[PDB]
C-alpha cells in the first residue's frame, strides 16, 4: 500500500461527486513528486500467503487420510512408486471398498433373494449361500496383472 | 458385587433392580464416553467457554483419529473359513451356521466393538432354520447393552449371569446357565412390579455369551484402542486448534 | 465526599478557613478527590472512613498546591520580594503522585483489549443433522 | 504448527501400530524387503487380534454346534477359523514366489 | 415411537397423521442438511453477515 | 490446572508400545521331540486344550512388563476323562513365589 | 503478541463486569488507528518450536 | 521471555497470598497495552538447542 504523509491537505476543494477523480497518471515512466520537503512516501508490506498454502495442503491431507481416500486424489501428486509401494499405499482404500462391498453385497443378496421369492423361485429365495460378484477395485497395471496371472 | 450361587424366580426382580442395573449404568456411562470419543468428540483438556468464536475454532480442529484407527484395524479382520485340523474343507455344520447367521457382515460389527471398547460379546441362542432341524442364531452384542459377570475374568470362557438390554431399550433380559428372564422396562431404571417376569428356558447349558477380548492381559485390564490413545489424539486436536487460532487472529499484517 | 477532611488540610496548611475560603477549599478538596478516584479507579464509598493514608496524603498535597497556586505561576515579584516556583504538574498530581494513585491497578498497570473479526461463531454447526439411533439414554 | 502437527500424527501412528502414510505424509518408494519391514508391526498386531478373535470365534462356533446337537463339533477344540491374508505385497511378487514354491 | 402389533384399515390415517409423518419430517430435515452438505454447502462455523 | 492439563496431554505410552511390539512377535507353533518333525501328542494336546495359543500372549506381556511371570499347572480332568492338566497364567501382582535359590 | 504503548489509559470508565467487552473489530480490512502521535504499536516475536 | 520496563510499579497493593494472581488474559486476540509512553515491551531470545 503506497502511503503519503505530510502532503498538502485541504485539497480538491471539498472533494465532490460527479467523477472529479482525475486519476493521477502513475505509469512506469512517471516520477511522483511533491514540493514539500517534509513529505514522506513509503509502502506497507503485504502478507506472504505461503503459510495459507501449506496449511491448506495439510488440511486436505488430513481429509484424505480420514476418509481413507488416496492423497493424490485430493491434493498433491503421486510420486513414482513401485508395485509393492503402490499396493501398500492403496491398501486402506481397497480395504474400505472391500468392507463396503461386503455390506452392500449382503444387502444385494437380500434384495435378489426377495425378488426370487416374489416370482416363485423357491430354490433361489432360500439360497443364502449364493452371493453377488463385484468387479476388481485393485489399482495395478495391465502388464503386472497379466504376467502374474499367466505365471499362476 | 458378590455373585449369588443361584438366582431364584422370585429374587430376579430384586437382584436386577438393586445389584445388576446400577452396575450396568455405571459401566454404560463410561462406555458411552468411549463411544463418543471414537466418533470425533475427543475430550477437551482445556475449555474456554463463553467466547463462541474460539469454541467454533475448537470444534473445527476436532478430527476423528481414533475412529480412523478403529476402522483401519477393522477392515483387515475377516474370517473366510472354518476348517478342522488337517482338513482343506470347511466343516459343514459350523460353517453353515456361520453363513446362515450372515456372520460375514456381523463379524465387522463385533470386531469394531471389541477394538473400541476393549471387549465385545456374541450371543448363541437356539433357533430353528427354514427347513427345520436345529440352527443356532448368533447375534453380536455391544458392551453398552450387556453386563457379563465372571467368577474369574481372566480364566473363564462363559459368564455366570449376563444382563442384556434390548436393542430397542424396552426390555431387559437376565441370562443364567439354563434360563433367561425377560423384564419389561418402560423407563431406564423403572421395573414396575405389575409386570410378570417372563421365564424362557434356552437350555444352552452355560451363559450363551462369548467375549471378544481386544488385548490379552493377566491383570484383567480389558484395554481398547480408543481410551488407550486419547491423550495423543487430544494433543493433535490441541495443536490444530492452536494453528486455527493463529491463522484466525495473527495471519495478516 | 472528599477523600481528605478539611481539618487535615487546615492542619497541613497551618491555617483556618473562614467564610468564602471554606467553600472554595471544600470545592477544591472534592475536585481533587474526583481526580484521585478517576486516576486510581477506586470509587471509595465512605470517602473519609476507609481511604488509605497515602491517598489522603496525595489529595492533601494536591489541594494545597491548587489553593496556594491556582494560576500556576513560575515567578512572582512585588517590590523587593521575589519568589520563583518549580514547574507545575501537568494536571493535579506529579508523576510520583500519579504512580502512588495507580498502585491499586492490577498486573502492574498492564491492560489487554480483546479483539474480534465480527464473526458470530456457531460451534453447534455440523452436529445439527444428527438422528439418534439406538436405545436412547 | 504444521511441523508440530506432523510430529504429533507420526506419534499417534507409531503408538497405534498403524502405518505412517495411513495417517500423515506419503509412502516413499520402498522395495519388497523395506515394505515388509515397514508394515511388520501392523501385520503382527493384526495377527495378535486374529489369534484372540479367532479363539473367540472358535468358542462361538463350538457353542453353536453344541446347541444344534453336533457332539463332535462341540468338543473339537483343534478346529479353528481361517483368516484372509493381511499382508501388503504386490500381486506379481506373491504369484512369482508361490509359483516358484 | 412404539410400533403397533397390527395396523387396521381405519387406523392407517390416524397413525400416519400423528405418529409416522412427524417422525418422517424430523428425519427429513436432518437428511436434507446432510444432502446439502454433500453438494458443496458445508456448514458455516463462523458467520459474518451484513458485509 | 492449566499446565497440568498440558502435562497430561504430553504423556504417551511409549513403554506400553515397546512391550506390545515385543509381545506380538513371540509365538509358539509346536512342541517337537529331538530329531522329530511331529509334535508330541500328549504335551501338544495339553497345550491346545488349555487355549495356550492366546494365554501365551498374556504370559509374555507379564514377563516383559514386570520382568517375570508365572504359569500354574494343576491337575484336572478333560471332557473325555483320563487326566488333563490345566495351565493358567498367573500375574506377578497376584503371586508371591519364594525360592531357596 | 500485539503491543500498544502510549495509548489513552484510564479508559473504559473503571472497567466493569457484565460483558462490557465490545471486542474491537480487527479484521483484514480494518486499519487500527490512534489519535496520539506518541503511541507505538508493535509485536513481540514467538518461539520457533523447531528445536 | 517477555520483558516489560517502565511500567507502573508499586502495584498489586503489597502483593499478597491466597491466590491474588488474576492471571492477566493474554490470548491470540488480546492486544497488550500500557498507558505510559515510556514503557517498553520486548523479548529475550532463546537457545538454539541444535548444537
Amino acid at each position: 500500500v503506497k502511503v503519503a504523509t505530510g502532503i498538502d491537505d485541504l485539497s480538491e476543494d471539498a472533494t465532490p461527486e460527479e467523477q472529479q477523480r482525475a486519476k493521477l497518471i502513475l505509469a512506469q515512466d512517471d516520477i511522483l513528486m511533491h514540493g514539500n520537503h517534509e513529505a514522506k512516501f513509503y509502502t506497507l508490506p503485504e502478507t506472504s500467503l505461503d503459510g495459507f498454502i501449506a496449511a491448506h495442503t495439510q488440511d486436505v491431507e488430513i481429509l484424505a487420510n480420514n476418509a481413507q481416500v488416496p492423497v493424490w486424489i485430493l491434493n498433491g501428486q503421486l510420486a513414482n512408486l513401485s508395485a509393492d509401494a503402490l499396493t501398500a499405499a492403496t491398501k486402506g482404500t481397497i480395504q474400505k471398498l472391500y468392507e463396503r462391498q461386503v455390506t452392500f453385497g449382503a444387502a444385494h443378496n437380500q434384495v435378489l433373494r426377495l425378488a426370487a421369492h416374489v416370482e416363485g423361485d423357491t430354490e433361489g429365495a432360500r439360497d443364502f449361500t449364493a452371493s453377488v460378484s463385484w468387479q476388481d477395485t485393485s489399482v495395478r497395471s495391465l502388464a503386472q496383472a497379466v504376467d502374474a496371472y499367466g505365471k499362476a | 458385587i458378590e455373585l449369588p450361587d443361584a438366582i431364584s424366580d422370585g429374587e430376579v426382580r430384586k437382584l436386577v433392580e438393586n445389584e445388576f442395573w446400577p452396575e450396568f449404568v455405571r459401566r454404560r456411562e463410561k462406555l458411552d464416553r468411549i463411544a463418543q470419543w471414537a466418533r470425533g468428540e475427543q475430550p477437551d483438556y482445556l475449555i474456554q467457554n463463553a467466547n463462541r468464536e474460539k469454541r467454533a475454532l475448537l470444534k473445527l480442529a476436532k478430527t476423528p483419529w481414533l475412529g480412523l484407527v478403529v476402522t483401519h484395524f477393522t477392515q483387515a479382520l475377516f474370517v473366510d473359513g472354518y476348517r478342522a485340523e488337517g482338513s482343506k474343507e470347511n466343516a459343514k455344520g459350523p460353517w453353515q451356521t456361520w453363513n446362515a447367521n450372515k456372520m460375514q457382515s456381523k463379524q465387522i460389527a463385533i470386531h469394531r466393538a471389541a477394538l473400541t471398547y476393549g471387549y465385545s460379546y456374541a450371543r448363541v441362542l437356539p433357533g430353528v432354520a427354514l427347513d427345520g432341524a436345529n440352527q443356532a442364531e448368533i447375534h453380536g452384542v455391544s458392551p453398552r447393552r450387556l453386563l457379563a459377570l465372571y467368577e474369574d475374568q481372566i480364566n473363564d470362557e462363559y459368564p455366570k449371569y449376563a444382563l442384556e438390554l434390548a436393542n430397542n431399550g424396552k426390555t431387559v433380559r437376565l441370562y443364567t446357565d439354563t434360563d433367561y428372564y425377560e423384564l419389561r422396562m418402560p423407563s431406564p431404571g423403572n421395573f414396575p412390579n405389575e409386570q410378570v417376569i417372563k421365564k424362557v428356558h434356552h437350555g444352552v447349558g452355560v451363559c450363551p455369551f462369548v467375549r471378544y477380548v481386544n488385548m490379552m492381559d493377566l491383570d484383567g485390564f480389558t484395554m481398547g484402542e480408543v481410551e488407550y490413545l486419547v491423550p495423543v489424539a487430544s494433543k493433535i486436536d490441541k495443536t490444530d486448534y492452536d494453528r486455527l487460532l493463529a491463522q484466525h487472529y495473527n495471519s495478516w499484517k | 465526599a472528599g477523600l481528605a477532611t478539611i481539618d487535615e488540610l487546615q492542619t497541613l496548611m497551618s491555617t483556618v478557613f473562614e467564610d468564602d475560603a471554606l467553600e472554595q477549599a471544600q470545592l477544591v478538596l472534592d475536585i481533587v478527590s474526583s481526580w484521585a478516584r478517576v486516576v486510581s479507579g477506586q470509587m471509595w464509598p465512605d470517602a473519609p472512613a476507609n481511604v488509605p493514608d497515602d491517598v489522603r496524603a496525595v489529595v492533601l498535597q494536591a489541594s494545597r498546591r491548587e489553593l496556594k497556586n491556582p494560576d500556576r505561576v513560575i515567578s512572582r515579584q512585588m517590590g523587593p520580594f521575589n519568589v520563583q516556583y518549580s514547574q507545575p504538574p501537568d494536571g493535579f498530581f506529579y508523576p510520583a503522585e500519579l504512580a502512588i494513585l495507580k498502585r491499586f491497578k492490577r498486573s502492574g498497570g498492564l491492560m489487554t483489549v480483546s479483539t474480534s473479526r465480527g464473526e458470530e461463531g456457531r460451534p453447534w454447526a455440523g452436529k445439527t443433522a444428527y438422528i439418534r439411533y439406538g436405545d436412547g439414554l
